[PDB]
RNA sequence: AUCCAAGGACGGCAGCAGGCGCGGAACUUGCCCAAUGCGCGGCGCGCGAGGCAGCGACGGGGAGCGCGCGAGCGAGGCGGGCCCACAGCCCCCGCCGCGGAGCCGAGGGCAAGCUGGUGCCAGCAGCCGCGGUAAUUCCAGCUCGGCGAGCGUCGCGCG
RNA sequence: CAUCCGGUCGAUCCUGCCGGAGCGCGACGCUCUCCCCAAGGACGAAGCCAUGCAUGCCCGCUCACCGGACGCGGCGGACGGCUCAGGACAACGGUUGCACCCCCCGCGGCGGUCCUAGCCGGACACCGCUGGCAACCCGGCGCCAAGACGUGCGCG
């Protein structure tokens, strides 16, 4: 097992949106990492394991190198507020409800529309 | 002919001093009108996120800035297309950081961190005398302020320091033969000089001579001469005192850092 | 000189090569109009018509040959032509009455060879190329 | 519209304007034997790389010496040569420039220095090794055999580590 | 041009898709506001602007159908990650592993020649010209040359 | 990145054209292993158009059903997107001016108004009852709100 070393690099704080702006390295000469999920407990070390958020994950050419992003939020609140949802949806944070067909929305808007008055039976 | 207004503005027409990656997007944003024009000035946006980076799309600035979380000039902006110009006053104190926006000698704006003894003031460019209702005296700025009843002794293309909580003028530095200005348009933007000319022509341009620091001399219309002092600048200026490196040496410079 | 050398005498000498660059046979025939007005293509790389009739004709004095060609109404014009199937046996794919696309000879519209007053070449029919169709790459069996 | 309308795009080599010449063919030939290029297309690139570099030292060569252009772009063009090397470091003026050949390109490709360092029996033996991804630049893993080495990265140039 | 329970009523795709006609000539009646912006507005909505995908040899760029006397690597398939508004694609990790070149030409210009037919017929030929019993030029086989995942033909512009 | 070659004669030198050799834009034809970028009904039909979509939002006004509906009111819809018919001292490009001009939002100021003011008056919309017409469309009666309308307290 070749270990993996990761780092921080650009640490700026952000206390408007209350989190930490990151970029992180991970080098794994050799073998594989599994699924951003171990690199979780090496980021908090570095700078609450459920407080953190990667998305802009990259292997170069010949998978030597790893190169990412990542947020650290000091509060649960704080990551329910300033964060798009399908983040949210993509982490283990909330339920993702079926997403209906904007083309049906868009149809009962002008049928809707083609009513008078009390037009919610349609 | 368009029948009214242009509200819109493609990436590719907006001024070069902006720095626009040419692929960021077919748009770019609409400044709105307020103290200062289209082409002198930057969108709140822009140094809000593509600078200090405190934001990373549109939204997450449209939050900050309804949350008041910047004060300009001691007012809090919650227009993300708010103009940005010369010589204003960019504090944020959840930071405890405040900016001064100027010109560098590259000709773009930048932010010098200043301290709390000069934040409480600005300098303002007088450039149009007029009578108002009543008759009564007025004098308007660069940064669209209008005050009434001002010192006689005050003419044009003066410059005027006003404090940022009362719109009160304290002293005042005259057009003259001597003082040290800095340039603000054109070719020559950010160049830091003492006034060594002045020529007029009857019904045209008047072109002012200056000196740098170094012995070089340049000439540029009176319409973006700003004076800043009596012979020693009256606010903190960038790291560098207004000097232009040639090519060469800018090259050098870059390898340096290379 | 022969020719006007002066420092301010621009205006003559663009009048005089105005004037005389319509001398060139080739200049004319491209920048007067008559041409286009009288080439039954209109400036288009081929064209779409209709054969009517299947004919050969005789060759020059020191040649001595039938060559086999057909008489083609243009559709968007309604003009006769006279079009020439070069391959050999490629009459017999071509039938009386059938959609055919007609191109150009190398030469611009000057007859090429031997060939007197011709200046066509058939290309496609029903469809298909005869260059295709002579090589047995596609069959004709729809017609 | 699209903003794929605003890529850029051009061309890369060129084609003789006489194409059957004996001579010509014989030599490009030859040039292909012993570097063991694909096509005729690789030749064209190069001599397109070294018009551009000889018209840029030309126009440099009219001016005067103590012209401020011309101190600027030499000294950017010789930095590029020597960086690359593909002329030798001891020559610091725009004459040298001129008498510059194709082959000095050839020379910097990955095959040719895989092969003066012994690594590979032959140039056909380094493009088929290159192809199968045994090879690296500074730890790197480069497969195309059209990759110029730096002079810098002359001595970095190794057989991959994870390779077999 | 449309509906009419014949008195009346109704329309303007040179907006996005799609259809007819025309022509030598030109794509899906797809998904979404997540990005760039605009309108309204306080913890948001909408937008065929715009973005994503589909067809696509207009076209541009990069690799390859082997190296060697044995090993190795591709494309492709089955799975896991990364990415994505949802999905592909690229890239990375595991188990099996489809190695496929055409288009023009061989008298000169212009690089590249051997039998069999036909007999100024059939046909070639941008120009010069060949073909009336060896046809170095037609039709076939062998061989050879040029460019090459591209090659050739037609029209226009520059040279 | 400063190039020529074949053709009038029994042979030769010229003028002079015909043809070849290169690049680009499109169409036709043969063929096609992998990846990346990428144009796409403009070409004397600005010809004709079924079908679906392309402009909404919301602060004010809730005795509506159980505050969400709906409606009045406000902002916007004059931007954006498509095409090149028409127009040849015009449009357009650079350079002046308005001491012959108009201008929403926004920013900064300023804010004195001649001759019931603990807060004025009457209506419409939605809605209830009664109805016409194939459809599209509306009629009459009736209680109710306003940052809607009207009147208007005031140092010219
Ligand atoms: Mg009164």
């Amino acid at each position: 097992m070749p270990e993996i070393t990761v780092k921080v690099r650009k640490v700026l704080n952000n206390p408007l949106l209350q989190r930490q702006q990151c970029v992180v390295d991970v080098l794994h000469p050799g073998c594989t990492y599994e699924s951003k999920e171990a690199i979780k407990a090496k980021v908090a070390q570095q700078l609450d394991q459920k407080n953190i958020v990667l998305y802009g994950f990259k292997t170069s050419f010949g998978g030597g190198h790893t190169v990412g992003f990542c947020n650290a939020y000091q509060n649960m609140d704080a990551l329910m507020k300033y964060e798009p949802g399908f983040r949210k949806i993509r982490c283990g944070l909330i339920e993702a409800p079926k997403p209906v067909s904007r083309k049906q929305l868009k149809n009962l808007k002008n049928r809707r529309l083609k009513k008078r008055g009390t037009e919610k039976a349609t | 002919m368009a029948r009214g207004v242009r509200k819109h503005l493609k990436r590719l027409n907006a001024p070069k001093h902006w720095l626009l990656d040419k692929m960021g997007g077919i748009w770019a944003p609409r400044p709105t009108n307020g103290p200062h024009g289209l082409r002198e000035c930057i969108p709140l946006i822009l140094i809000l996120r593509n600078r200090l980076h405190y934001a990373n799309t549109y939204a997450e600035t449209s939050m900050i800035l309804q949350d008041k979380n910047v004060l300009i000039d001691g007012k809090p902006r919650t227009d993300p297309t708010f103009p940005v110009g010369f010589m204003d006053v960019f504090e944020i104190p959840k930071v405890h950081k405040t900016f001064r926006v100027l010109y560098d000698v590259k000709g773009r704006f930048t932010l010098v961190p200043i301290q709390s003894n000069e934040a409480g003031f600005k300098l303002c460019r007088v450039q149009k005398i007029f009578l108002g209702d009543k008759g009564m005296p007025y004098l308007s700025t660069h940064d669209a302020r209008t005050i009434r009843f001002p010192h006689p002794d005050i003419k044009t293309n003066d410059t005027i320091k006003i404090n940022l909580k009362t719109g009160k003028i304290d002293e005042w530095y005259k057009f003259d033969i001597g003082k040290i200005v800095m340039v603000t348009g054109g070719r020559n933007c950010g160049r830091i000089g003492t006034i060594q000319a002045i020529d007029k022509h009857m019904g045209s341009y008047t072109m002012i001579r200056m000196k740098d620091t170094e012995g070089t001399e340049f000439l540029t219309r009176l319409c973006n001469v700003f004076v800043i002092g009596n012979d020693s600048p009256a606010v903190a200026i960038p790291t560098t005192k207004g000097i232009r490196p040639d090519i060469i040496k800018n090259r050098e410079l870059r390898l340096r850092s290379i | 000189m022969s020719k006007t050398s002066g420092l301010y005498t621009a205006r003559k000498l663009r009048t005089v090569r105005r004037v005389n660059r319509w001398a060139d046979k080739k200049y004319r025939k491209a920048h007067l109009g008559t041409w286009l007005k009288a080439n039954p293509l209109e400036g288009a790389c081929m064209a779409r018509g209709i054969v009517t009739q299947k004919i050969g004709i005789s060759a020059k004095q020191p040649n001595s040959a039938v060559r086999k060609a057909v008489r083609v109404q243009l559709t968007k014009n309604s003009k006769k032509i006279t079009a020439f199937v070069p391959r050999d046996g490629s009459i017999t794919y071509i039938d009386n009455n059938d959609e055919v696309l007609v191109a150009g000879f190398g030469r611009a519209g000057r007859a090429v060879g031997d060939i007197p007053g011709c200046r066509f070449k058939v290309i496609k029919v029903a469809g298909i190329g005869l260059l295709a169709l002579f090589l047995r790459k596609r069959e004709k069996r729809a017609r | 519209p699209r903003i794929s309308r605003h890529r850029n795009s051009s061309k890369t080599y060129s084609t003789p304007k006489k194409p059957f010449t004996k001579p010509r063919l014989d030599a490009e030939l030859k040039l292909c034997g012993e570097y063991g290029l694909k096509c005729k297309r690789e030749i064209y690139r190069a001599r397109y790389m070294l018009a551009k570099i000889r018209r840029t030292a030309r126009n440099l060569l009219t001016l005067d010496e103590n012209d401020i252009k011309r101190r600027f772009e030499g000294a950017a063009l010789l930095r590029r040569l020597h960086m690359l090397g593909i002329l030798d470091e001891e020559k610091d003026q725009l004459d040298y420039v001129l008498g510059l050949r194709i082959e000095d390109i050839f020379k910097r490709r990955l095959q040719s220095v895989i092969v003066e360092s012994k690594l590979a029996k032959s140039v056909h033996h380094a493009r088929n090794m290159i192809k199968a991804r045994h090879i690296s630049v500074g730890g790197q893993i480069v497969n195309i055999p059209s990759y110029m080495v730096r002079i810098s990265n002359t001595s970095r140039v190794a057989i991959a580590d994870t390779s077999s």
